[PDB]
């Protein structure tokens, strides 16, 4: 599993997992054309990772809501 | 999520169903074998049959230990002035998030969008021409 | 060797039926558990309502249908438990609330199938079935999507069979609900074209009937159910009694309906008065024949004077005598302020019955000795489809509470053909009443 | 039974009668009842309507 | 039969909850032991819509009391009735919110939400057939606007067809007894038109104004607002419980009331109430039921109906009484009053009777009403919210755990354009 | 088709199609694999369609539906030429490519032969039938316009020009024929060898082709080898307007029953429809 081969294999099932993410949907910008389902998927996560990591460079920690939690020690002095 | 799909242009809900679509890699998980190797930038985190690792990026493990953060761990550094003088599309503006995607020319756009449009919706007949320019 | 089958749906369907099938017991002698009156002591007159078990009791010909249990539990509760049979009370689960597209297209396709199982079980028992009364408050969803559907089923898995629609419009100014314009329209285009017969029966002038005439002053519910019953007594009691001169169901059709997108009656009934001083006038078939055609004394709230005439069609009751029902029918004629139209030389069908009418124990109405119920075909009716008419375009100029008919499953349009039916009944009335 | 023929070819566009006129009433949107005795509230009026059919 | 199930959540949500359960219990004829001592047989007719049976023939109310602190529950559960309620349907949280909608809405909230969400989902299987779900709750606390919205969100999402009604206690600016109701109040209006089949607006100024005018009693106390409350909820599904001329469940009330999906914001009203010391002189009659049911005063709403027009109107009588007088009466009050109804929806009234009225009274009248003066409130309220967000109070608080100032924004626009389709319709014309 | 002009069909190297006159999309096609049809005619009334094909079969498909009628097989020995269809419709007339002319009795039941087998050294291009369908005319490769009296199959006077002969026409109500050949030159005949007027429509290297007429001989048209299209004037022997822009040899050209317009088709895959002069009416 390389991050991808997720996608393929959420993909492959629609009746296992149903949702929005199986198909393309339309963006509230006109100006921008529509991306795939697998395509808009991965854009979503790049997004999710930079905002991720632009709150970890404040104080504040970021978890996912079922997947783990971002967090960072403090041992101080 | 919604500064997520404001930066992808796209819906919540899609966005939040995404989300919640992908969080379930445990079923994945509870296969025999199935190591994820999910990334996703500066945390890379390894899954093997039923063992879980991680590392982190060095450069930025470093910038956390740049010390600089005495000012983030306070909350009284601001002179509590600014609150409503700086306006949030000012700090969006400047924040690293929008840059992913480079902007096309809006006007260019929809003059391709509508152009297209016409030409498909009234290129059913190439045979009338009412207009024949013989000599040239 | 002559039946016929009744159909009770909608709340209201059912409070008259409740009303009407007391009144028919109590007529034949049957006590509420459905046998002889007791062993104190058979003509053959039941078999026209009410069928031999075999065994001792009878069951009524009758079918209640309702989407809402309630009414259902408290008349399997009542004292009339034992006298219906357990499988012909058809109880839904959740009502339509007002909503004719519910109780059309979602909900009562699958307690129509169970309907038309138990009129078949009991179609196939008679031998000699004159036809069906229909019984259904209009202004309803659950009543007229029901309504509707079965109609439109009888009249394919029947055919020929007579059908006879005892609907009760909304009052033109007094109603209860605020969508039932829609759902009347509906309704109205569904039964033009399905029901042979179909009679007003508005609430309004039932009111003020019973204000000026019963000086009650605060009625409800049962006393309309019981005015309702007495009419429907009057009209059936011709099969089941002897009479001078009768009158079957078969003999309506052919005598009342000019045409047949014409086809809608008004009633009346007489007499009407209250027994402080019910017997202190002579009650004379002249003077009751009379009361019968006074436009105040209208079963629906339209005035007759506004429009000539088809079709009367009235049936005595008591000790009428046909030289007397003559004379009178001699007097209506000369009188000025009640004109015919053109193309109807002789316009009376007259009908007598020896039986007369009885007094229900707990009722208002005096027993007498002579009564007349009159039904009549008149060009009057076109105000009432006109002002609901305006009613509804006053709803529908704004598309207000469409939402709650288009998420059921029926589409935009069904509203257009509604009010194109509506206008065209209204230019078929309005170009017979015109004279040559 | 039809025979084929090349007149047969492009068959006819339906035309159907266009439209019915929207109505026809010759009655007041308003007309009161008769004995209608609900009105009579607060109001001088012998506890019956007009009664004359105006 | 068509059963409901009953959620409550945050402390308002229990102490309506606590009063309305012994209002129906006391009703029902039931001891605080769940045992049946009523004394007729209708009592027992149509208990399936509230109260489960167990063996030993006891009852257990079907409702499910959710909080962030344990406190609430913890004090109710020794109370007369307490110990009616399954122990199992008390699910609690160990941190609070502290009146925080982010924390009520986001972080722990969520994490707690999936044990009631699965309790409720056994309640809704188990049962036959569903009608719908009913919540109360308080706007103006952070943890109950924010759990009450969010598992609204939740089961109208889950269940799209069942019927959802809230009776939502709005913060009215005279007594406010926290700095943080306009954030709160429009976040959860926000999602909360978007959701709600139905919502019903009650006022703690208008139960104080009603209870010093009409009932004149010295000392007014949640107690008291509690039972007028309780019967005003009971009052609007007595007829789906016992028979009457004209039944009329949620169903057809919400048929009957909405003429469009996004004004689905009523105000309701309870009668009789009188004085202290007319209860002897008073005459109970349906005239008198009608007069004091428009009146202004008896409204639990501060809107005052006669700065709007009314869109539609809807009774429920209880006790026995003529159809005929009762329609007389509602057409009387309509052509009276054509000034304050709207012209293109001509006879806005909608009547239903239940023939059994409450124990100790022999009529009774609930009123639900959708008029255009509702929109005083929302304008109020956003007037307090951009007066407090122009300067960004107490924004840390909130952005502190995932709020962004454009979530607020987008909730302040919505809101604003609810007011304005809102009061299109009051100046609209045939 | 006779007395219609709603729909066109235009024969290939491999498959018939059919086109409409007022928009000009496909209405249906007759696939045939690797055979070329030659003069390809309407029947009155609806009846089938005919073709005659490279290796000499003559084939008949219904209008509404690609299925084939009838075939005449081995009608010719290099394959069937010219086509033409008598009023009653009761006979076909064919032409082959080693001199002959064939007739053919069709009946819905079987297909039968009584050509006398007439015998021309050309290959023929254009048979014609006069209107009481008694005389028939058909033209040669080498130079020969043969009448025939089609009662007796007889009478060999043929009118006599030496180059490769093309398309030949009736006057509409005359003895008068208008014939054109590889010379470039239109020439009128007569029955009793009278020439009227002798054209001389000579383009450089422009070979006329293709001829059609108005039902009242006010004008015809004429299309040769070369790109450019004219329509004479009959009384007179002038220009009036001209047709140009195409590519390649013209090679037919149609006028419409009604003529409302004039159908060219162009050898390399061109189809041209002409809005007919005005003032021709
Ligand atoms: N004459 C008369 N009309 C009644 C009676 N009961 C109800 N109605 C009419 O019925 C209308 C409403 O329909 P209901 O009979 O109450 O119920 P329904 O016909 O089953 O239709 P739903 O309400 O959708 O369930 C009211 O507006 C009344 O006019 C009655 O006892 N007598
Ligand atoms: N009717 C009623 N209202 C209450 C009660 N307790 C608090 N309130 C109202 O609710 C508001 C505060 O709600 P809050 O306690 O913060 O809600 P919570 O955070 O969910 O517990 C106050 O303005 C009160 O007027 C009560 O017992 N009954
Ligand atoms: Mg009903």
């Amino acid at each position: 599993m390389n991050l991808d081969s997720i996608f393929e294999w959420i993909l492959k099932q629609p009746i296992n997992y149903p949702g929005k993410h199986q198909d393309s949907q339309p963006r509230t910008n006109p100006a921008y054309k529509p991306l795939e389902a697998k395509a808009q998927f991965h854009i979503i996560f790049k997004a999710t990772g930079e905002y991720i990591r632009e709150k970890m460079l404040d104080g504040k920690g970021v978890n996912m809501r079922d997947f783990g939690a971002f967090t960072f020690e403090i041992f101080s002095d | 999520a919604g500064p997520i799909a404001a930066s992808c242009y796209l819906g919540k809900d899609v966005v939040s169903s995404a989300h919640n679509a992908f969080i379930q890699a445990v079923s994945d998980l509870t296969t025999l074998g199935h190591g994820l190797n999910i990334d996703f930038g500066f945390v890379k985190v390894y899954v093997q049959d039923r063992d879980l690792r991680y590392s982190y990026n060095q450069n930025f493990a470093n910038t956390l230990n740049n010390k600089n953060f005495e000012y983030r761990l306070r909350k009284s550094d601001t002179p509590t002035s600014e609150h409503w003088n700086t306006t949030y599309e000012s700090k969006w503006a400047k924040s690293s998030l929008n840059s992913l995607l480079k902007r096309p020319n809006s006007n260019q756009v929809r003059n391709y969008y509508e152009k297209t449009l016409a030409l498909k919706i009234m290129s059913l007949d190439l045979s009338t021409a009412e207009q024949t320019n013989y000599s040239r | 060797m002559r039946e016929v089958i009744s159909i009770h749906v909608g709340q209201g369907g059912i409070q008259v039926g409740n009303a009407c099938w007391e009144l028919f017991c109590l007529e034949h002698g049957i006590q509420p558990d459905g046998q002889m009156p007791s062993d104190k002591t058979g003509d053959d007159a039941f078999n026209t309502f009410f069928s031999e078990t075999g065994a001792g009791k009878h069951v009524p010909r009758a079918v209640f249908l309702d989407l809402e249990p309630t009414v259902i539990d408290e008349v399997r509760t009542g004292t009339y438990r034992q006298l219906f049979h357990p499988e012909q009370l058809i109880s839904g689960k959740e009502d339509a609330a007002n909503n004719f597209a519910r109780g059309h297209y979602t909900i009562g396709k699958e307690i129509v199938d169970l309907c038309l199982d138990r009129i078949r079980k009991l179609a196939d028992n008679c031998t000699g079935l004159q036809g069906f009364l229909v019984f259904n408050s209009v202004g309803g969803g659950t009543g007229s999507g029901l309504g509707s559907l079965l109609l439109e089923r009888l009249s394919v898995d029947y055919g020929k069979k007579s059908k006879l629609g005892f609907t009760i419009y909304p009052s033109p100014q007094v109603s209860t609900a605020v969508v039932e314009p829609y759902n009347s329209i509906l309704s109205t285009h569904s039964l033009l074209e399905h029901t042979d017969v179909a009679v007003m029966l508005d609430n309004e002038a039932i009111y003020d009937i019973c204000r000026r005439n019963l000086d009650i002053e605060r009625p409800t519910y049962t006393n309309l159910n019981r005015l309702i019953a007495q009419v429907i007594s009057s009209l059936t009691a011709s099969l089941r009694f002897d009479g001078a001169l009768n009158v079957d169901i078969t003999e309506f059709q052919t005598n009342l309906v000019p045409y047949p997108r014409i086809h809608f009656m008004l009633s009346s009934y007489a007499p009407i008065i209250s027994a402080e001083k019910a017997y202190h006038e002579q009650l004379s078939v002249a003077e009751i024949t009379n009361s019968a055609f006074e436009p105040a004394n209208m079963m629906a709230k339209c005035d007759p004077r506004h429009g000539k005439y088809m079709a009367c069609s009235m049936m005595y009751r008591g000790d009428v005598v046909p030289k007397d029902v003559n004379a009178s029918i001699a007097t209506i004629k000369t009188k000025r302020t009640i004109q015919f139209v053109d193309w109807c030389p002789t316009g009376f069908k007259v009908g007598i019955n020896y039986q007369p009418p009885t007094v229900v124990p707990g009722g208002d109405l005096a027993k007498v000795m002579r009564a007349v119920c009159m039904i009549s075909n008149s060009t009057a009716i076109a105000e009432v489809f006109s002002r609901l008419d305006h009613k509804f375009d006053l709803m529908y100029a704004k598309r207000a509470f469409v939402h709650w008919y288009v998420g059921e499953g029926m589409e935009e349009g069904e509203f257009s053909e509604a009010r194109e039916d509506l206008a065209a009944l209204e230019k078929d009335y309005e170009e017979v009443g015109i004279e040559t | 039974m039809e025979e084929e023929s090349i007149y047969n070819l492009i068959p006819k566009e339906y035309v159907p009668p266009p439209k019915e006129r929207r109505y026809r009433s010759q009655y007041p949107n308003d007309l009161p009842p008769t004995g209608s005795t609900f009105i009579n509230h607060t109001t001088s009026r012998p506890g019956v309507a007009n009664l004359a059919g105006d | 039969m068509r059963e409901i199930v009953h959620i409550q959540g945050g402390q308002c949500g229990n102490q309506i909850g606590a009063k309305f359960w012994e209002v129906i219990s006391d009703e029902h004829g039931i001891d605080p032991t769940g045992t049946y001592h009523g004394d007729s047989d209708l009592q027992l007719e149509r208990i399936n819509v509230y109260y489960n049976e167990a063996t030993g023939g006891r009852y257990v109310p079907r409702a499910i009391l959710m909080d962030l602190e344990p406190g609430t529950m913890d004090s109710v559960r020794a109370g007369p009735f307490g110990q009616l309620f399954r122990p199992d349907n008390f699910v609690f949280g160990q941190t609070g919110a502290g009146n925080n909608w982010a924390k009520g809405h986001y972080t722990e909230g969520a994490e707690l939400i999936d044990s009631v969400l699965d309790v409720v989902r056994k309640e809704a299987e188990g049962c036959d057939c569903l009608q719908g779900f009913q919540i109360t709750h308080s706007l103006g606390g952070g943890t109950g606007s924010g759990m009450g919205t969010l598992l609204i969100s939740k089961v109208r999402e889950e269940y799209p067809d069942r019927i959802m009604e809230t009776f939502s206690v709005v913060p009215s600016p005279k007594v406010s007894d926290t700095v943080v109701e306009p954030y709160n109040a429009t976040l959860s209006v926000h999602q909360l038109v978007e959701n709600a089949d139905e919502c019903m607006v009650i006022d703690n100024e208008a139960l104080y104004d009603i209870c010093f005018r009409t009932l004149k009693l010295t000392t007014p106390t949640y107690g008291d607002l509690n039972h007028l409350v309780s019967a005003a909820m009971s009052g609007v599904t007595c007829c789906l419980r016992f028979p009457g001329q004209l039944n009329s469940d949620l169903r057809k009330l919400a048929v009957n009331l909405i003429p469009f999906p996004r004004l689905h914001f009523f105000m309701i009203g309870f009668a009789p109430l009188t004085s202290r010391g007319s209860q002897q002189y008073r005459a109970l009659t349906v005239p008198e039921l009608t007069q004091q049911m428009f009146d202004a005063k008896n409204m639990m709403c501060a809107a005052d109906p006669r700065h709007g027009r009314y869109l539609t109107a809807s009774a429920l009588f209880r006790g026995r009484m003529s159809t005929k007088e009762v329609d007389e009466q509602m057409l009387n009050v309509q052509n009276k009053n054509s000034s304050y109804f709207v012209e293109w929806i001509p006879n806005n009234i909608k009547s239903s009777i239940c023939d059994i009225p409450p124990k100790g009274l022999k009529m009774a009248v609930t009123f639900v009403g959708n008029s255009t003066a509702i929109q005083e409130m929302f304008k109020r309220v956003a007037e307090q919210f951009t007066a407090m967000f122009r300067r960004k109070a107490f924004l840390h608080w909130y952005t502190g755990e995932g709020m962004d100032e454009m979530e607020f924004t987008e909730a302040e626009s919505n809101m604003n354009d609810l007011v304005s389709e809102y009061q299109q319709y009051q100046d609209a014309t045939a | 088709p006779y007395n219609y002009s709603d729909v066109f069909a235009t024969c290939s190297t491999t498959d018939i199609r059919v086109w409409n006159a007022r928009n000009r999309q496909e209405l249906l096609r007759i696939q045939v694999p690797n055979l070329e049809c030659y003069c390809v005619t309407f029947m009155n009334d609806g009846k089938s369609i005919i073709s005659g094909w490279n290796d000499g079969k003559i084939r008949a498909f219904l209008p509404q539906s690609g299925k084939l009628l009838y075939v005449i097989s081995d009608a010719h020995i290099h394959g069937v030429t010219a086509l033409s269809t008598t009023s009653d419709c009761q006979r076909i007339v064919s032409g082959g490519s080693e001199g002959e002319v064939r007739v053919w009795v069709i009946n819905k039941q079987t297909q039968v032969m009584k050509a006398s087998m007439k015998e021309h050294r050309g290959r023929v291009w254009s048979i014609q039938v006069k209107k009481n369908n008694d005389q028939a005319v058909s033209a040669s490769a080498d130079g020969s316009c043969i009448i025939w009296d089609l009662k007796t199959f007889t009478r060999l006077m043929c009118l006599f020009e030496s180059t490769l002969f093309k398309q030949v026409l009736y006057h509409p109500e005359e003895s008068q024929l208008l014939t054109t050949g590889s010379d470039r030159k239109i020439t009128y005949w007569e029955i009793y060898d009278g020439q009227a007027i002798r054209m001389l429509d000579g383009s450089e290297e422009g070979e006329v082709n293709a001829l059609s007429i108005t039902k009242e001989g006010e004008h015809f048209v004429s299309g040769g080898e070369d790109k450019l299209v004219k329509l004479w004037g009959y009384d007179e022997g002038i220009k009036y307007y001209s047709g140009t822009g195409h590519s390649g040899a013209i090679t037919r050209l149609q006028i419409s029953p009604d003529q409302r317009t004039v159908v060219s088709v162009g050898a390399e895959g061109a189809i041209f429809i002409w809005k007919m002069p005005e003032e021709v009416v």
